[PDB]
């Protein structure tokens, strides 16, 4: 039936989702922290940027 | 046979949850506590954009980071020049119920959508000075929530029919229709690599879709209300989700894990719009408390508060270079804050 | 700079046109038009006449009216509802006739129960708290020929109406078949019972009795809207 | 005695400070809020501004004139003084009448309110109420039009009251009364009576549907303030010329000070009485 077909589709989708490589959360957190600290040097809108370079002029 | 399918689905769910629990053997709370806090942050409004009639429902920015667009409940799509604070374009619509905006990377196409279930593509730079509806997009049954341009001849539409769709502008066909979810979808966000995008539905479950293969790729859960806003990390590894339960969350694609979240025991309203900065150090979220309450992306600490609006904040945006922030609320007042 | 002068003049012209659009938008009055599947809304919009969403514009005497007959939203959802917190009034339309135990939806209960649940949900919604609901009962003459024979009594799925007695408010001035007046005032009374649960002076209810198709469906709306605004302007000045 | 003089000085200081602070608070609150820029709020702002000018540049100079029963400096300053007091009080009266008309259109004709009371007509109201009083106030005073005769009466009456004072003749007084305290008062009375009837019928309908005082209290407050303040002064000054000008100056002092008390009480009836304004003010706090 239609319910049988949709349940089989969901089961197959779950099987496909299970067949995915797993990456440790620590590595992802380290990469995120590294990117954040590497690009924090420029960081406009956070660093005290000079008042004569912002073209808003107010 | 239905019972067998149910039991095998439950077994698969048990297996995947056990695998997820096995992988979640670490957390970043301690290490982010080790890092130095950013400190005190305060910003003040620089310009104020006004001229709409009813509550502003959307806002999007162009790659030039100078001009932008806004959509009103009246039925007006207005293209602003933010530097000089001028209106450069004004476009009336046929449907008065519009809740979408988009601006083409090429800089000459604009889209709009909403209850009418038709997404209109407008040609900004034609032989004639005036701007005309280039094409129309039928097919969706439910209301359109948002629309994004993949390129100059492609577009992605998210509708109230619990189904999203790619569209080729030239042929006007609902090619590459992504079907999934149970409840309606209301938010979308593309990727810099222009190969994947995530969608959020009211059933508290976000789906990462790959455009090329045209089927579902990843699934993320963890919220207790409808998904109200979505944004995608500049690095392309993470994304931010905002719901109506006063909780913002951050997830990572590679780990496929519900990562750290935010909470402050002084707010009860729901989030409406969420957006990062250039470097991703701080995250701006709009609430119903008539202000933008900015958080630190790593410390999960309230570092700065941005008041100045007197109604619900329904859309906010940060330009690509992290140069400035724009916020538009239900008082019909776009304001640039820096 | 000639270029900046051109920019300024273009912005001025844009503002000049948007001002006229402001005047026209401010002049008119906008009314949602929410109804049921069985109730005949096409007939009413056709009478006022003489994409999933439709609009019908008309003027009664001199006020411009915009009726937003919604047909595009995802029915089993409330997200589209908050888009309508600034309309003047909702023209709720449920017809009096019920055929013989006919359900509005497959999972929904009978019409005289699904309509009650719909009215309750719309009334108690937090986003809809300053809008006055206008009931509009249709297919009245069909009910007049329905209960007249007595075969399909209201007692088919209503344990009451046997102990019900007509109130003094019943004034059928034409005087036609005073037997049906009991039934019509019954259905009006369960519709009016719900409006008093959360009624705290912010939003009212305006029942009506409409038979088939008639031109007066225009005029009534006019009158109702007027009254609503009066009360809305007598709570701002501590006069009501 | 000096004790009564000191008491008068203290009372007048209290009155001037009260009017200044109240009008300033109203002006600053209505001046910068996006949620309240309705044209009627512009009319309230104009009321507050004209009351503030009256409280700043007219009150203190007549504060001491009545205190010592004498005038310090004559020449031509008292001319502009008596021509400014007229202008400011008349502007206040006209603003009150225009507010009444606006509320009448707000209630009696509810669904054509914003297609008639837009910012264009309200600007015309402000312009008329600022221009018409000023022209006559300066013309009559400068062009020697106030008495148009009775020179002996003018000279002996002005000298008695302290050196310079407001004087009215028969025809001038009759025209002043008819043009300044008959159209505004009658318009206000008729408008608020109609609004009272409408509110009474609507309250009765609601009461006998879901089974008066507020309308009585509010219209009371408004009419009581206006009448108790202005009516005695105008009635006395219109009856006096036909009674051979037999009136002690203390009555005139108290009547002018009742008009001033009206200028002081005005921004509490129209701005401090309604919940939305107090809500905004407490939101500031
Ligand atoms: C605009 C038409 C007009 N034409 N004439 C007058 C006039 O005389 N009004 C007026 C108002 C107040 C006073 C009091 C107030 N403070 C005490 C002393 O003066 C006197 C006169 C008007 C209005």
């Amino acid at each position: 039936t239609a319910s049988i077909a949709q349940a089989r589709k969901l089961v197959e989708q779950l099987k496909m989702e299970a067949n995915i490589d797993r990456i440790k959360v620590s590595k992802a957190a380290a990469d995120l922290m590294a990117y954040c600290e590497a690009h924090a040097k420029e960081d406009p809108l956070l660093t005290p940027v000079p008042a004569s370079e912002n073209p808003f002029r107010e | 046979e239905l019972d067998q399918l149910r039991q095998e689905a439950e077994q698969l769910k048990n297996q995947i949850r056990d695998a997820r629990k096995a992988c979640a053997d670490a957390t970043l709370s301690q290490i982010t506590n080790n890092i130095d806090p950013v400190g005190r942050i305060q910003m003040r409004t620089r310009r104020t954009l006004r001229g709409h009639l009813a509550k502003i429902y959307a806002m999007h920015w162009g790659t030039d980071s100078r001009l932008l667009v806004s959509a009103s409940q009246d039925g007006k799509l207005i293209i602003w020049d933010s530097y000089t604070t001028n209106k450069v374009h004004a476009i009336p619509l046929r449907s008065s119920w519009v809740m979408t905006c988009a601006y083409a990377p090429s800089g000459n196409y604009v889209a709009c959508g909403g209850l009418d279930n038709i997404c209109s593509i407008y040609n900004l730079k034609t032989r004639e000075g005036n701007v005309r509806v280039s094409r129309e997009l039928a097919g969706h049954t439910g209301y359109l929530s948002c629309c994004r341009f993949l390129d100059d001849n492609q577009i992605v539409t998210s509708s109230g029919d619990t189904t999203c769709a790619l569209w080729d502008i030239e042929t006007g066909q609902q090619t590459t229709t992504f079907t999934g979810h149970t409840g309606d979808v209301m938010s979308l966000s593309l990727a810099p690599d222009t190969r994947l995008f995530v969608s959020g539905a009211c059933d508290a479950s976000a789906k990462l879709w790959d455009v090329r293969e045209g089927m579902c790729r990843q699934t993320f859960t963890g919220h207790e209300s409808d998904i109200n806003a979505i944004c995608f990390f500049p690095n392309g590894n993470a994304f931010a989700t905002g719901s109506d339960d006063a909780t913002c969350r951050l997830f990572d694609l590679r780990a496929d894990q519900e990562l750290m979240t935010y909470s402050h025991d002084n707010i009860i309203c729901g989030i409406t719009s969420v957006s990062f900065s250039k470097s991703g150090r701080l995250l701006l979220a709009g609430y119903d408390d008539f202000n933008c309450n900015v958080w630190d992306a790593l410390k999960a600490d309230r570092a700065g508060v941005l008041a100045g609006h007197d109604n619900r904040v329904s859309c906010l945006g940060v330009t690509d270079d992290g140069m400035a922030v724009a916020t538009g609320s239900w008082d019909s007042f776009l304001k640039i804050w820096n | 700079r000639n270029e900046e002068k051109a920019q300024r003049e273009a912005n001025k012209k844009i503002e000049k046109q948007l001002q006229k659009d402001k005047q026209v938008y401010r002049a008119t009055h906008r009314l949602l038009l929410l109804g049921a599947g069985e109730s005949g809304k096409n007939t009413i919009v056709k009478q006022m006449r003489i994409s999933g969403i439709f609009e019908t514009k008309f003027q009664v005497d001199k006020v411009n009216f915009h009726m937003f007959d919604v047909g595009a939203q995802r029915d089993e959802r409330r997200k589209w509802i908050q888009c309508f917190n600034d309309v003047t009034a909702i023209i709720f339309v449920v017809a009096s006739s019920s055929y013989n135990m006919v359900i509005r939806e497959d999972n929904q209960t009978n019409r005289l129960q699904a309509a009650l649940k719909l009215f309750d949900s719309i009334w108690n919604n937090k986003w809809l708290r300053d809008t006055s609901v206008i009931l509009f009962l249709n297919k009245q003459d069909l009910l007049a020929e329905k209960v007249l024979a007595g075969k399909s009594k209201i007692e088919d799925y209503f344990p009451e109406f046997a102990r019900y007695t007509t109130p003094e408010d019943a004034t059928p001035e034409p005087g036609e078949d005073p037997r049906v007046t009991r039934a019509k005032y019954f259905i009006r009374d369960e519709f009016l019972r719900i409006s008093t649960a959360s009624g705290d002076g912010r939003h009212y209810c305006y029942p009506h009795f409409t038979c088939s198709v008639d031109t007066e469906n225009i005029r009534r709306v006019f009158n109702d809207c007027r009254d609503i605004i009066q009360r809305m302007h007598l709570r701002q000045y501590e006069l009501l | 005695s000096n004790d009564v003089r000191a008491s008068l000085y203290s009372l007048m200081v209290l009155i001037i400070l009260t009017t200044l602070v109240g009008n300033l608070i109203v002006i600053v609150s209505i001046s910068h809020f996006k949620q309240l820029h309705t044209p009627t709020n512009w009319l309230i702002h104009s009321m507050a501004t004209v009351d503030f000018l009256l409280g700043c540049l007219v009150m203190p100079y007549s504060m001491v004139r009545s205190a010592e029963h004498c005038w310090y400096f004559g020449e031509v300053f008292c001319k502009i003084h008596t021509s400014t007091d007229i202008m400011l009080s008349s502007a206040s009266i006209f603003h009150l009448s225009f507010i009444s008309i606006d509320r009448y259109y707000a209630v009696c004709d509810p669904l054509r309110y914003k297609a008639k009371m837009n910012i264009l007509v309200i600007c015309v109201m402000i312009f008329i109420s600022w221009s018409v009083p000023a022209v006559f106030a300066f013309g009559m005073i400068f062009l020697e039009l106030n008495f148009k005769g009775a020179e002996e009466i003018y000279y002996k009456h002005v000298h008695c009251r302290g050196g310079c004072s407001v004087f009215f003749s028969k025809i001038s007084g009759v025209l002043t009364f008819m043009t300044s305290f008959y159209i505004p008062g009658s318009i206000m009375l008729c408008v608020y009576y109609r609004i009272y009837l409408i509110a009474k019928e609507q309250a009765r309908l609601i009461s006998d549907a879901n089974q008066e005082r507020k309308a009585v209290k509010t219209l009371g407050i408004v009419m009581g303030v206006f009448l108790i303040c202005w009516c005695p002064f105008f009635i006395c000054t219109v009856m006096d010329p036909f009674l051979h000008y037999i009136i002690p100056p203390t009555l005139n002092d108290v009547l002018i000070w009742f008009g001033y008390l009206n200028s002081t009480f005005n921004p509490m009836v129209y701005a401090f009485f309604y919940p939305w304004f107090r809500k905004a003010l407490k939101m500031m706090l």
